[PDB]
């Protein structure tokens, strides 16, 4: 942590001379903003598009390099199996996503940077290829998972419309300092939102909670959200969603300036459900956005297996039980320019380059077991689609590991999940062949990792006796709501080692110790 | 809402393509226009037939991967957004909706709706970026950049990469993503050291590319979903004025992977 | 390394080179519809003004010095823009040819928002070409579309400009091939006036509004009066 | 977001339009000055120079067509710096009416070291205006200050510009309105054409006297020349 | 417009001595007001003048300094000052010298603002 923290001064020099549009104060020099809760303005921001130039500056380097001739690009190219030869991540294998070719590639080290697992729950914040199938299949090769039950939620997303949609377009919580959370009290209504009396409106987190009063922190007031609508009492086209209304404050508030304050949020809530916020209220609904768990990395960002680096959102790393805003761009982008360059040389110079080839018997391995997945997977002809199989899988995710979590909920989940396994795998439709454009086979690959992850998410949630950041177990908690830690029992990272048996993972302890932000 | 689908139906790049007819008899106002495809291609499997493939990540118009011409307008009748922006309350019952790919030599179609936009990442390797090496960065306060040029460098900046302007432009020229790169570097001092240089690179990258030329039309505007103007093509056509006066001459092309 | 002579190895400088010879070619045409516009002022003005284009500064300059320097910089700048109109023209065609649903139809549908700029442009330039050949084998040369002993070539410093304009649009399909060639040259003056200015660069957002009024000023003006010529000619007016 | 049009916005964007359209004014009374010296070289080359004003470039612009380009440009700049010039005087007097002695004095006592330019140029401007309104009135329609039967009106080319100016000043209050005008005119021109240059922001400490020998000759030339015509006239030498 | 902590090394930029001295030529403006009581006008030319030249001449005043000038000449003329004729009784009295090279810069700064369109924000009303 105080590396990333030391380190994000070089992040936004560099982002600055690639060229980064940053927010510029008149006089020409860089402009400062503050996220929600925090008490200084350190966050460095685009308009609203922060990481899209964070990215596009990232893109125009690799563009450079790529130009240059050192770096080899292959998009629509997904890694389904990591090469471990000698103990050590020597090559991955491929599959082009457009001819449908397996590629096995030899390297010296292997980086995996491939993002978070969020989407093992089917509705979620996170972009729709965003899979676990790279991190997932380097743990079964042996690397350890740290914390896979550690996940994020956001509180203010765009609900969805019925069963077909899986994304949760997210919007920035500052929605939430200027509305006010509510329900119709009747469970049935059919009136107008607007035209339902005050008297008549159910604003929880006001009624109760009278603590943190119209600042209730994301989990509280997410986990209040997912009980009311668990409870049918939800607005929106399925019931999962709640009025954010906005009408008082633009009555105590100059319309003008909330306008000037949530035009751009206002305006996207208009284009993506039709309903202008300024009259009706506002619907949202909690989603899960970001995962902080992934494989287990050292101070060096390398996994259990040697010559395997997880970057960025793939690795547990450092943002503990719960990520901080404006600090997975600040990671990403320091893992990327800052220190893996440095951990990766220290692990190439104690290595000779060279003396592994895609000829050698754990390729072809590797290549085998691939292959056989993919016409196994191709060749089930069930009567269920991979959505509905995901959906299924991220409805249990989500309504058993999710914001709120119990021992016996925890214990239903790790029974209904490997069945829900086993009916994927004995009753799926994957329609087309190998060698196409085949999206269906993509997704089926991506939903079979996320069967065998979920399994493993539900144990270490289950493990984990205490709540902490974004895991909340509900039978360790204060009178108000928040999280309690067990730092005697539980001040560590719990890294799975995959032992072969997906309900019987082999539980590693690393200490944490602190010696300069004392516990409290 | 009942809606007619004819979709361009391609097996792959040497595979001649169609148009095949698709009803779908109840059509959520509230549901995305991909969603609806997604929807019907749950129908087609069910029903065993090719499901319908699509470009598609981020449903937020952002990531710039949507790409379907949608009744003859890129992204859709609705300007200023994507086709996963794109919400079927745009459309009337009974209507018929021709769902095609991008049309562009340079963005050849591997699949149903999917195109091959891989000549904007050889645009940008041509000279889309500012040379500078990680770690020789100064400190962020060291140059200023106004605050009016941070803004017109942010909106040119703001591109995403989708390649409608190649689809709506009649030439299926590359003007406007070339022409937003150029002025989103060419805005700030960081790009000034290379930027005579870049505005050539990348106009000779998109001829090579096999793009065509700049008519001053203006449908690549009127469909960007960024809104990027076409202020951006004169800035563009002022660096290039200014390169030849200053005799730069074009690098070579950089040639496919 | 070649200096402005790269503008050649681009589209963009290409287009660019149009921009300049157009600039040229626009100020050509609205000066021509200016001259021209003397035959309402009558056969002798007319003349008087076909003579003096040749005695152009007589004590200083020679006879037809320089309405031939003016011929030259007319003939290199139409080439240019030819050559560079038929390799855009070409480059766009062969953009399109690869994916698209016929040799015809680029798109099952497509809309458009902005305009048939292209359409009009290069089907019109075409025209403009051929009008151009015709013309000048017309009323330079005479040598069509005259019946014998109705046109008369310059014999001196006489001109018969005004005769040779009254017996040239007497044949309807004549008047019709003008008045065609106009409208298509008025939409190609209406698109590049204002082209020409944002292929230099030099247009934005407030002054767009303004190079449009000019592009559509030039465009109507020159229009009214190459149509008003061949019709008060063919109609009587002109006698 | 107006473009040059927001030069109306600011007094300094009004005196920038003061400052170009006395450069075209000033251009203007010069040639105009060195026109009219014409007149003692006779009336023959008067009243060629009347005509051959109308006839300008003949071979290709029509008659009086550059002259009524100029007539529209003089006439443009003269009322934009009216207005101009109006529009500035209101404002410095609100800026003194306030604060004052009274309506008239500013101060008991301010002494003054840098001239009277505000005084001098605010009233020559309202006599210069009168001034070309009545000069207007007076040479170029003849409708005042001449008895019956001394104006020859140009119907065709043959002008006798040489003849009106002979009998326009022999009115000696005539002859004195004129002089009072080209005085203040040639306080004005010694001030405005430093003045022009000043407001441009084309000045600076090394070429400031430079600027300011240039008001001086330009104001002297003009002044010498156009005092010379009415008195030249009036006493005989003119006739 | 430069906030209390976001300065780099006062080294980063190089400023002219010739710019410097200059600047500092305008700079030195005590706000007496005297230009404003000489001018027959009643104008604020000398002062407003003395700082657009200040801020104009350096590297730091050049990311908004099209717009500073004709804001600046756009509240001159809200405030009620007169407007400039270049008459140059302002410069007599400066106590600071001030020349009206400041006023040609002025001039020139808000020409070129004019030409890029810069259009004045609404003024400073009084508290
Ligand atoms: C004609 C010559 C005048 C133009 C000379 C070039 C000026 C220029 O810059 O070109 C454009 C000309 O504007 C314009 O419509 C000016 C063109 C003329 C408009 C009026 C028609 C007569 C304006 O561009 P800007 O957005 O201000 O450029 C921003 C800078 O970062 C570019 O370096
Ligand atoms: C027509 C005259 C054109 C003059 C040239 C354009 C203006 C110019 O070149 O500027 C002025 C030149 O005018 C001058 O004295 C020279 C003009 C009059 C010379 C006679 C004065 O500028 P400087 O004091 O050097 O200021 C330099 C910079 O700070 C300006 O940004
Ligand atoms: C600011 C000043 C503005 C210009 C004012 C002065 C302009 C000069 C006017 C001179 C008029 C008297 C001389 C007449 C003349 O032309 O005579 C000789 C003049 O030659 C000279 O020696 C003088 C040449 C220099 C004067 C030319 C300067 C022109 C300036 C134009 C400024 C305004 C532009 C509009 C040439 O010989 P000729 O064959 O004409 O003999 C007389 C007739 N038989
Ligand atoms: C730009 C479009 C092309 C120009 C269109 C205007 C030019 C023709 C205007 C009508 C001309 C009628 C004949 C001349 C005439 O009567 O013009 C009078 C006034 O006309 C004007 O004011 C016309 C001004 C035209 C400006 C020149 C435009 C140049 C275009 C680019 C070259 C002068 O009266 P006069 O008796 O002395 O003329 C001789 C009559 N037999
Ligand atoms: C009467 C003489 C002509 C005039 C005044 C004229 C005027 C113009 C102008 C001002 C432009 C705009 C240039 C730009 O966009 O930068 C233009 C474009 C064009 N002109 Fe011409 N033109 C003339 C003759 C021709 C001829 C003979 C052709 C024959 C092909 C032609 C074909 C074109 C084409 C194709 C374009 C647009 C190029 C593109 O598609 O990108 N023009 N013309
Ligand atoms: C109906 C309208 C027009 C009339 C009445 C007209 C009349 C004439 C006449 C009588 C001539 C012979 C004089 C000579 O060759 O010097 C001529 C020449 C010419 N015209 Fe036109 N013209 C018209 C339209 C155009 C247009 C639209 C163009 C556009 C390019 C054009 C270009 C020329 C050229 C290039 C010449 C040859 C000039 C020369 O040889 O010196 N004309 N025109
Ligand atoms: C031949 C006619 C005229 C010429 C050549 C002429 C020339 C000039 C010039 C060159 C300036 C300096 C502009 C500047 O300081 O930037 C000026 C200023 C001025 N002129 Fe004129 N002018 C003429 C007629 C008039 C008329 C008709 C009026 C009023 C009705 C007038 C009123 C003024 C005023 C008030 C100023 C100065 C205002 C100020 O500096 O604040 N002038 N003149
Ligand atoms: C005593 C000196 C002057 C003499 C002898 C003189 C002579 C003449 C004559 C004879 C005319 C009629 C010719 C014509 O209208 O084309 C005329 C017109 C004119 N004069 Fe003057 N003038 C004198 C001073 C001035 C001054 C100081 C101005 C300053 C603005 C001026 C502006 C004009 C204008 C605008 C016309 C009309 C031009 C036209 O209609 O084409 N004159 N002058
Ligand atoms: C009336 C006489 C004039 C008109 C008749 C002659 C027309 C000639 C043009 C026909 C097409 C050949 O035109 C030729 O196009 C090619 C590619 O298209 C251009 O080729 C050049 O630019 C293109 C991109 O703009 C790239 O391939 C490359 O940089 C270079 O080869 C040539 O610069 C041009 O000469
Ligand atoms: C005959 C030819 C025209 C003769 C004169 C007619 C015009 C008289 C002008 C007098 C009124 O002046 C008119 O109003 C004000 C001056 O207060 C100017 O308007 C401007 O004034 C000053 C700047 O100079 C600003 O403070 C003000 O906000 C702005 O509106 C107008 O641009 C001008 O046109
Ligand atoms: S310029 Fe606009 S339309 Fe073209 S690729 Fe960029 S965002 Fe898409
Ligand atoms: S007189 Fe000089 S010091 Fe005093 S306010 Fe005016 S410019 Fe400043
Ligand atoms: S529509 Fe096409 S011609 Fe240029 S201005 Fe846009 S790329
Ligand atoms: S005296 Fe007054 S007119 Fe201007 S130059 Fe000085 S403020
Ligand atoms: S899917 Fe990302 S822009 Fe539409």
């Amino acid at each position: 942590v105080y590396r990333l923290a030391q380190v994000s001064v070089n992040i936004i020099d560099q982002c600055v001379a690639q060229g980064v549009p940053f927010a510029r104060e008149y006089g020409g020099l860089l402009d400062n903003r503050s996220f929600g809760g925090a008490q200084v303005a350190r966050t460095f921001y685009a308009r609203g598009q922060t990481g899209q130039q964070l990215l596009l500056g990232a893109y125009q380097a690799l563009s450079r390099q790529i130009a240059a001739g050192t770096v080899k690009m292959f998009p629509r190219t997904e890694m389904l199996d990591l090469v471990v030869v000698d103990g050590r991540a020597r090559g991955i294998i491929t599959r082009d996503m457009v001819t449908g070719k397996i590629t096995r590639y030899a390297a010296d080290a292997v980086v995996l940077a491939t993002g978070g697992y969020g989407n093992v729950f089917y509705l979620s914040t996170n972009a729709k290829g965003c899979n676990a199938t790279a991190i997932w299949r380097a743990h079964r090769r042996g690397a350890f998972f740290g914390n896979p039950c550690f996940t994020q939620i956001h509180p203010t997303c765009i609900p969805v419309s019925g069963e077909y949609q899986s994304k949760l377009t997210l919007m920035s919580e500052s929605l939430r300092n200027d509305g006010r959370i509510w329900v119709p009290k009747k469970k049935g209504d059919t009136r107008r939102p607007q035209d339902i009396p005050e008297s008549e409106r159910d604003y929880y987190l006001e009624e109760r909670y009278p603590s943190f009063g119209n600042l209730v922190p994301r989990d509280i007031a997410s986990r209040a959200a997912k009980q009311v609508c668990d409870e049918g009492r939800g607005v929106g086209p399925g019931g999962l969603g709640v009025y954010l209304d906005f009408a008082d404050a633009i009555k105590r508030l100059g319309r003008q300036k909330i306008a000037e304050r949530y035009g751009n949020l206002f305006d996207m809530y208009k284009q993506i459900t039709g309903e202008d916020p300024y009259e009706t209220p506002m619907r949202i609904y909690p989603a899960v956005h970001y995962t902080m768990g992934g494989l287990w990395v050292d101070y060096n960002l390398q996994s259990t297996i040697p010559g395997l680096f997880v970057i960025g959102e793939a690795n547990f790393s450092d943002h503990g039980a719960n990520r901080l805003g404006a600090s997975a761009l600040m990671q990403g982008l320091a893992d990327g320019y800052f220190i893996l360059p440095y951990t990766i040389a220290n692990f190439l110079a104690q290595v000779k380059p060279g003396g592994v080839s895609i000829d050698r018997p754990e390729f072809a391995e590797a290549e085998a077991e691939i292959n056989q997945r993919i016409q196994r997977l191709l060749s089930i002809r069930g009567k269920r689609t991979v959505d509905s199989f995901h959906r299924e899988l991220g409805k249990l995710m989500w309504d058993k590991c999710g914001m709120a979590r119990n021992a016996a909920g925890l214990r239903e989940a790790l029974q209904r999940i490997p069945e829900i396994r086993a009916e994927f795998w004995e009753n799926v439709n994957v329609p087309g062949e190998a060698n196409d454009l085949n999206q269906a086979l993509e997704k089926a690959g991506r939903v079979a990792d996320f069967l065998e992850l979920a399994e493993l998410m539900c144990l270490d949630a289950l493990h984990r006796e205490e709540s902490c950041g974004g895991h909340f177990r509900e039978e360790y908690q204060t009178p108000d709501g928040e999280a309690l830690r067990n730092d005697e029992q539980f001040s560590y990272v719990a890294a799975w080692e995959f032992t072969g048996d997906l309900a019987k993972p082999r539980l590693h302890k690393e200490p944490l110790v602190f010696e300069y932000v004392k516990p409290t | 809402m009942k809606i007619t689908l004819k979709i361009w139906r391609q097996k792959n790049r040497n595979t001649p393509g169609e148009f095949k007819t698709y009803v779908m008899d109840n059509v959520n106002p509230d549901m995305s226009f991909l969603e609806m495809l997604d929807v019907l291609n749950e129908d087609l499997m069910s029903r065993g037939e090719e499901p319908v493939a699509f470009d598609h990540d981020c449903r937020e118009g952002i990531c710039g991967m949507c790409s379907l011409m949608i009744n003859g307008v890129a992204h859709g009748p609705k300007n200023a957004i994507t086709t996963c922006q794109l919400h079927m309350r745009s459309f009337k019952d009974g209507d018929t909706i021709t769902v095609e790919p991008w049309r562009a030599s340079a963005f050849p179609i591997l699949k149903d709706l999917v195109v091959d936009r891989s000549a904007f990442d050889r645009i940008i390797q041509a000279g889309g970026y500012i040379s500078v090496s990680t770690g020789s960065a100064p400190d962020a306060n060291t140059i200023p950049v106004s605050k009016v040029a941070a803004d017109r460098a942010m909106d040119a900046a703001a591109c995403i990469g989708c390649g409608a302007c190649v689809a709506a432009c009649p030439n299926g020229s590359a003007m406007l993503f070339t022409a937003a790169k150029v002025t989103h570097l060419a805005l700030l001092p960081q790009g000034q050291p290379e930027r005579y240089q870049r505005v050539v690179n990348m106009v000779a990258q998109a001829d090579f590319e096999g793009f065509g030329n700049c008519t001053n039309i203006g449908e690549c505007a009127a469909v960007c979903p960024k809104e990027i103007s076409l202020e951006t093509i004169a800035q563009l056509n002022r660096d290039l004025v200014m390169a030849a006066l200053r005799g730069i001459e074009p690098n070579t092309p950089i040639v496919p992977a | 390394m070649t200096g402005v002579l790269t503008l050649t190895r681009t589209s963009v400088g290409k287009k660019v080179i149009m921009a300049l010879t157009g600039f040229v070619l626009v100020g050509f045409v609205v000066f021509h519809m200016y001259g021209n516009l003397k035959m309402y002022q009558g056969p002798e003005v007319y003349n008087a003004y076909a003579a003096g284009l040749r005695e152009l500064g007589y004590p200083i300059f020679g006879h037809e010095h320089l309405l031939w320097i003016a011929r030259f910089i007319l003939l290199a700048s139409v080439f240019l823009h030819i050559w560079a109109a038929t390799s855009l023209t070409l480059q766009s065609r062969r953009s399109l040819q690869a994916s698209s649903i016929s040799t015809v139809r680029r798109y099952g549908q497509h809309k458009r928002q902005s305009g048939y700029a292209d359409y009009t442009m290069r089907f019109g330039g075409v025209l403009i070409f051929f009008f151009i050949i015709y013309h000048i084998l017309h009323l330079t040369f005479g040598v069509v579309g005259y019946e014998p002993g109705q046109f008369i070539h310059p014999h001196g410093d006489v001109y018969e400009t005004y005769n040779n304009v009254v017996y040239g649009f007497q044949n309807p399909l004549i008047v019709g091939f003008y008045l065609l060639t106009m409208v298509f040259l008025a939409l190609h003056l209406y698109h590049g006036v204002w082209s020409m200015f944002q292929t230099l660069g030099w247009n934005n957002r407030t002054y767009d509004r303004l190079l449009r009024g000019l592009a559509i000023v030039v465009a109507a003006a020159v229009f009214i009066g190459n149509i008003s010529f061949p019709l008060a000619v063919y109609f009587g007016f002109v006698a």
